[PDB]
């Protein structure tokens, strides 16, 4: 009854959950609008998804409060490069970090 | 002399405030005034030396005195000490200076220091964490979650090889860090150079087969100060990026030594507590932990255990996210119901990972998540290793029941009131996660 543990490559935070769906990744996107973080797209190719700098996807989207042009934008990324990874951050001007980042397309 | 009800301190002065439990029918001004001095001059009678100095100027001077809440045998003495009784960026002589001689005093059947107020100032002169929390996730690329780590066990008998196997299983499996027990140093059955050699050639190989940066908290607390940076210098030369220090065993001139070091060379340090309960338990006489947190943010340290919370009752737990927020924030303000009895400001002096460890599983993962919030370190020793398809299955639990909570969190779910719910919709995806609640569900005949 015992079950082998399967290794595969990991993305960082959700990547232990199923991959997002367009609900999902608005919630995401809602939450971090509402502590007041401004969301931001990257890609990279998939080898080298460690780099600490990915391409960025335009600008981060300071002020923007609608959740649906985010998305848009996403899914604008994934088109523009779609072998990439592309990641959502939410960057905290106070802190100086982000307050999220995730990997919503893991790449091929 | 030293009391001195009607002085207003500086900001610059360095506050502390005692529980006096005094010997019944001692005058409450009269045992705060012993204290003031005992811990500043040490005296009440004049010689003669002491008319060549500024005495108005040299002394605690004891403020203030409170009632304590519910305990008629004891009271509150607020007492305050100028900036330069002290030598600067020295917790050593600051603790020296306050706790050397006063806890012996006769008069009082026991003596507790409740908090101290550290001027900005004074804290602009220590070195403070060699990284704190913001630098260390960019360092790690680690955000939006708490992180997880585990202490191998069993904690004697293990090669050096085999310690590395355990920590290997465990990275692969979702964790971010393995840890050092606090009694491994060098032993016979495990000499360090080995262990560091094995555990970094682990952690090697767990980051390169899952693509998320690992570390192993690389225990450098050793005899003398030589044998301690000879082995942070290794763990360096080797490429581990974190290394851990027993601080108040090892002591506090090495810990502030050795935080420095890991500021100039780019290594995280994680802070083990033991021997605190030595010195902070009994609620009448010793030092309370809040003081010996602040010391450690003073001192340095990237990580500090800090305690559960979820360990205590309900009504019990206000202590405990006080020193939580003293570790981690730039301001606390005063708030008897949560025991910070000043004001302390940080300023620009980066706070310290708050570490939960001690007999936590995947069920408290909700409560975890929802008190500590994202910047803390959830350690899972039994809860992982415990699992019945072993340390990397363990492991993936964890990661799982984490990354569900905080999705959940996000989401703006009651994740506790929510914690079963959310916990075994994810478990309908993790096999791991499955059989993890099973293993550590209460059972209640």
């Amino acid at each position: 009854e015992m079950q082998d543990y399967k290794q595969s490559l990991k993305y960082e935070t959700f990547s232990y959950l199923p991959p997002m769906n367009a609900e999902r990744i608005r919630a995401q996107i809602k939450y971090a609008i509402a502590q007041g973080w401004s969301p931001g797209i990257e890609h990279v190719e998939v080898k080298n998804s460690m780099n600490q700098y990915w391409y960025m996807w335009k600008l981060p989207f300071f002020g923007e409060q609608n959740v649906d042009n985010v998305l848009a934008e996403i899914e604008a990324c994934r088109s523009a490069y779609p072998t990439h990874q592309v990641k959502l951050v939410a960057y905290d001007n106070y802190a100086q970090s982000l307050g999220l980042a995730f990997v919503v397309y893991r790449g091929n | 002399t030293y009391w001195m009800p009607e002085y207003t301190p500086l900001d610059s002065d360095i506050l502390a405030c005692f529980k006096i439990t005094p010997q019944p029918g001692v005058d409450r001004e009269e045992a705060a005034a012993a204290v003031a001095a005992e811990s500043s001059t040490g005296t009440w009678t004049t010689v003669w030396t002491d008319l060549l100095t500024d005495m108005d100027y040299y002394k605690g001077r004891a403020y203030r005195i409170e009632d304590v809440p519910g305990d008629d045998a004891a009271f509150y003495a607020f007492i305050a000490y100028p900036i330069d009784l002290f030598e600067e960026g020295s917790v050593v002589n600051v603790f020296t200076s306050l706790v050397g001689n006063v806890f012996g005093f006769k008069a009082v059947r026991g003596l507790r220091l409740e908090d101290v107020r550290f001027p900005l100032a004074y804290v602009k002169t220590c070195g403070g964490p060699p990284h704190g929390i913001q630098v260390e996730r960019d360092k790690m690329n680690k955000y939006g979650r708490p992180l997880l780590g585990c202490t191998i066990k069993p904690k004697l008998g293990l090669s050096a090889k085999n310690y590395g196997r355990a920590v290997y299983e465990c990275l692969r499996g979702g964790l971010d860090f393995t840890k050092d027990d606090e009694n491994i140093n060098s032993q016979p059955f495990m000499r360090w150079r080995d262990r560091f050699l094995f555990v970094q050639d682990a952690t090697e190989t767990a980051e390169a087969q899952t693509g998320e940066r690992k570390g192993h908290y690389l225990n450098v607390t050793a005899p003398t100060p030589e044998e301690m940076y000879k082995r942070a210098e290794f763990a360096k030369e080797i490429g581990a990026p974190i290394i851990m220090h027993d601080y108040i065993t090892g002591g506090f001139t090495a810990n502030t030594g050795l935080a420095k070091w890991c500021q100039d060379n780019g290594v995280l340090l994680h802070i083990h507590r033991a021997m605190h309960a030595v010195i902070d338990r009994n609620p009448n006489h010793g030092i309370h932990f809040r003081v010996l947190t602040k010391i450690l943010r003073l001192s340095g340290g990237d990580h500090l255990h800090t305690g559960t919370v979820v360990g205590k009752l309900e009504g019990d737990r206000a202590s405990t996210l006080g020193w939580i927020d003293l570790l981690r924030e730039s301001f606390i303000p005063e708030d008897r119901s949560r025991g910070i009895f000043f004001d302390q400001d940080w300023g620009s002096m980066p706070g310290v990972f708050a570490v939960a460890s001690g007999g936590i599983h995947v069920w408290h993962m909700p409560a975890l998540v929802n008190i500590f919030g994202d910047d803390s370190v959830l350690q899972f020793g039994g809860g992982t290793l415990g699992h019945p398809w072993g340390n990397a299955a363990g492991a993936a639990a964890n990661r799982v029941a984490l990354e569900a909570c905080v999705e959940a969190r996000n989401q703006g779910r009651d994740i506790e009131k929510e914690g079963k719910e959310i916990l075994t919709a994810a478990a309908q995806h993790s096999p791991e996660l499955k059989i993890a609640m099973e293993t550590w569900k209460e059972i209640k005949f």
